[PDB]
């Protein structure tokens, strides 16, 4: 796997449950969810007049 | 407007999770169905205020 695999695996499910947990105040995650990146050349948009 | 499935996945578990915690709690439960609506009841100790 990889570091965003291991960050998304940790937010879905294992944080969730952790803060269940008695006596956890709180949890920070260090990691972010999977998301849809859209990453857009501007160069290639002026082209098309987008 | 919603379906019950998407009440729980956006509103229910956000508001028990720190409902959880409240002082004198004995439990707490979650009901969501058809009519758009949820609930969640906090049972606290007898004799709690």
């Amino acid at each position: 796997y990889s570091e965003v695999d291991l960050s998304d695996y940790l937010v879905r499910n294992v944080v969730e449950e952790l803060k269940r947990v008695e006596g956890v105040g709180k949890v920070q995650s260090f990691g972010a969810e999977k998301a849809m990146r859209i990453w857009v050349d501007p160069n290639k948009l002026v082209s098309y007049g987008l | 407007g919603a379906t019950a499935k998407t009440i729980n996945d956006s509103v229910v578990t956000l508001i028990e999770r720190e409902l959880s915690g409240v002082k004198n709690l004995l439990y707490y439960s979650a009901t969501t169905d058809t009519s758009g609506t949820a609930e969640i009841t906090a049972t606290f100790k007898p004799g709690t205020d």
